[PDB]
RNA sequence: UCAGGGUUCGAUUCCGGAGAGGGAGCCUGAGAAACGGCUACCACAUCCAAGGAAGGCAGCAGGCGCGCAAAUUACCCACUCCCGACCCGGGGAGGUAGUGACGAAAAAUAACAAUACAGGACUCUUUCGAGGCCCUGUAAUUGGAAUGAGUCCACUUUAAAUCCUUUAACGAGGAUCCAUUGGAGGGCAAGUCUGGUCGCAGCAGCCGCGGUAAUUCCAGCUCCAAUAGCGUAUAUUAAAGUU
């Protein structure tokens, strides 16, 4: 029906100065890939070519007044600009590390209770974790600002009440099979 | 600059324009056809056709090598192109008589290296490829 | 389990004669429950018994914890025999289907074209 | 000397000794390759004085 | 595809048009110069007791041929609509499943402690040295913990079923419940390592490598890039202010 990309590639192929600032910004976030990076970079680069529509409109021209009122609402309503700001300047100044920061395993990591944060990935996608009443296995949920004070455990889990596992149980039934019978 | 700028100059822009773009060389293959009609292919990727023997073709100064080429007639033309053959030991993996798969070396005209009079390679013998053959994860099936 | 059956935008649909309503369904640490059992309870709700009650929907979302399906409630139960689409009445039996299969019906028809004036022997006889 | 013509193919290939030393090892994928990746270039932390020395050097 | 201006493509799901082997003529009807109607010629092809008779898949499947090149002689009128004298009948329209790395979205392939070395802020000490914190890989075994991949009763799905979601019971110690595709002389991210070959064999988009000391060939080890994808050929756009 209908589809479209998310991501582009870089025009370069390679440049030394280009790979380190990838590599090093998935090895902070925990990251699969670069497809997981210039995903994030789409997205803002896009944003920003909105933006750089509506200052070169007419002050108080009726279609720069809507679109900003309420584009700067929803890059509020998740976190990634303020409402001390609220002004199209600002989204110029806004880049690429501050999405990340509203990424999931991000606040898993950040507010809640990890190790470090390869291990706050795994525990999304095993199913440990919930966002106010309901499970997730996506780790990129963006997360709106409302919904950070509703992050919790999942309340079928071994972590918090709930069944244990089964290298737990299997271990209980070696004092039953294990030592207790065999 | 050194040219009109009229108001009213629109057609004395855009008959110019089209009868200079005729000098290019690019275009001028382009939308005449002439490269269709004197091509062995039909402008298709690769093609087919069937062994007619074996060559030894000498190399271009300073490097001097044999490069073990094969020749081929086509099966939807009936005329003749000559192929080389890439890596060590895959001449024998071709036999004469046989059908194999040609393509272009991938500068899509023009003959490409050390090697002069061949524009065309092989890649497949016999629904079978040249590096299953030389690597080893497959064997012929005759 | 404990399980709460839970309205949602009822409808009193006089000219169909029935009342047709959400059936949003809660399960704690099970879902999906038999369609048989729900009936019962919304039987037991406004007391119309469980003949004349006929649902269907039922997608569980994730991690359980929710189902939703599409219930009606008929008055009487002719009202249901008359308009209820077949299969939705054989689902808890009353009818079935016979007919048979496919294509069994247009090699026949073929055949019963290139006679004329008789064509009981195709019918019954091939 | 080259005996027995120089037009011959599987000349190279075929008199060359072969030999191997493969894996018992398994190596990453997915994310733990790129945190290797990560760590052992930049959180080491190593570096020193001017040098030339690449990621490689089996000399 | 693209800064601005453009360039290239449009058989192909919506709308309009034209045509049902090639030509011509015509019947019926409100509407047709109709081909799931008819008549003739022409090109084909079938049956025949040789007197005659019958045919047009650019409808759905399927076969042959053609080529570089493309799926099931499957299930069903429940949905969506249409047709009739009709609330009831019919529909390869249409819906459903199969094949499907054209292409697009989602994101697993091991995370956490013990010991072990290793680094540096910090502390004590003239320094040596020692303590200790933050973390790192890396050895040695392990330990505890977790989960779907699969297998699979039940429910659900639907015309009937599959899939999906939901749930029993089994299901991880790294040796296997195994990530590959290309490259490492420069352009261009990564070996003036080891063995073999000696202008031979081969590599090389380009510039160039091989003539017995090959950072480029054939192999081993190591390293680099992208990653469930990567390589190659061809059309075409940007690069091209080289239209």
């Amino acid at each position: 029906w209908v589809c479209r990309k998310t991501y582009v590639t870089p025009r370069r192929p390679f440049e030394k100065s280009r790979l380190d600032q990838e590599l090093k910004l998935i090895g902070e976030y925990g990251l699969r890939n670069k497809r997981e990076v210039w995903r994030v970079k789409f997205t803002l680069a896009k944003i920003r070519k909105a933006a750089r529509e509506l200052l070169t409109l007419d002050e108080k021209d009726p279609r720069r007044l809507f679109e900003g009122n309420a584009l700067l609402r929803r890059l509020v309503r998740i976190g990634v600009l303020d409402e001390g700001k609220m002004k199209l300047d600002y989204i110029l100044g806004l880049k690429i590390e501050d999405f990340l920061e509203r990424r999931l395993q991000t606040q898993v990591f950040k507010l809640g209770l990890a190790k470090s944060i390869h291990h706050a990935r795994v525990l999304i996608r095993q199913r440990h974790i919930r966002v106010r009443k309901q499970v997730v296995n996506i780790p990129s949920f963006i997360v709106r600002l409302d919904s950070q004070k509703h992050i919790d455990f999942s309340l079928r889990s071994p972590y918090g009440g709930g069944r244990p596992g089964r290298v737990k149980r299997k271990n209980a039934k070696k004092g039953q099979g294990g030592a207790g019978a065999g | 600059m050194g040219k009109c700028r009229g108001l009213r100059t629109a057609r004395k822009l855009r008959s110019h324009r089209r009868d200079q773009k005729w000098h290019d060389k690019q275009y001028k293959k382009a939308h005449l056809g002439t490269a269709l009609k004197a091509n062995p292919f039909g402008g298709a990727s690769h093609a087919k056709g069937i062994v007619l023997e074996k060559v030894g073709v000498e190399a271009k100064q300073p490097n001097s090598a044999i490069r073990k080429c094969v020749r081929v007639q086509l099966i939807k033309n009936g005329k003749k192109i000559t192929a080389f053959v890439p890596n060590d030991g895959c001449l024998n993996f071709i036999e004469e008589n046989d059908e194999v798969l040609v393509a272009g070396f991938g500068r899509k005209g023009h003959a490409v290296g050390d090697i002069p009079g061949v524009r065309f390679k092989v890649v497949k013998v016999a629904n079978v490829s040249l590096l299953a053959l030389y690597k080893g994860k497959k064997e012929r099936p005759r | 389990d404990t399980v709460t059956i839970r309205t949602r935008k009822f409808m009193t649909n006089r000219l169909l004669q029935r009342k047709q309503m959400v059936i949003d369904v809660l399960h704690p640490g099970k879902a999906t429950v038999p369609k048989t059992e729900i009936q019962e309870k919304l039987a037991k709700m406004y007391k119309t018994t469980p003949d004349v009650i006929f649902v269907f929907g039922f997608r569980t979302h994730f991690g359980g914890g929710k189902t939703t399906g599409f219930g009606m409630i008929y008055d009487s139960l002719d009202y249901a025999k008359k308009n209820e689409p077949k299969h939705r009445l054989a689902r808890h039996g009353l009818y079935e289907k016979k007919k048979t299969s496919r294509k069994q019906r247009k090699e026949r028809k073929n055949r019963m074209k290139k006679v004329r004036g008789t064509a009981k022997a195709n019918v019954g006889a091939g | 000397k080259v005996h027995g013509s120089l037009a011959r193919v599987g000349k190279v290939r075929g008199q060359t000794l072969k030999v191997a030393k493969q894996e018992k090892k398994k190596k990453r994928t997915g994310r733990a390759k790129r945190r290797m990746q990560y760590n052992r270039r930049f959180v080491n932390v190593v570096p020193t004085f001017g040098k030339k020395k690449g990621p490689n050097a089996n000399s």
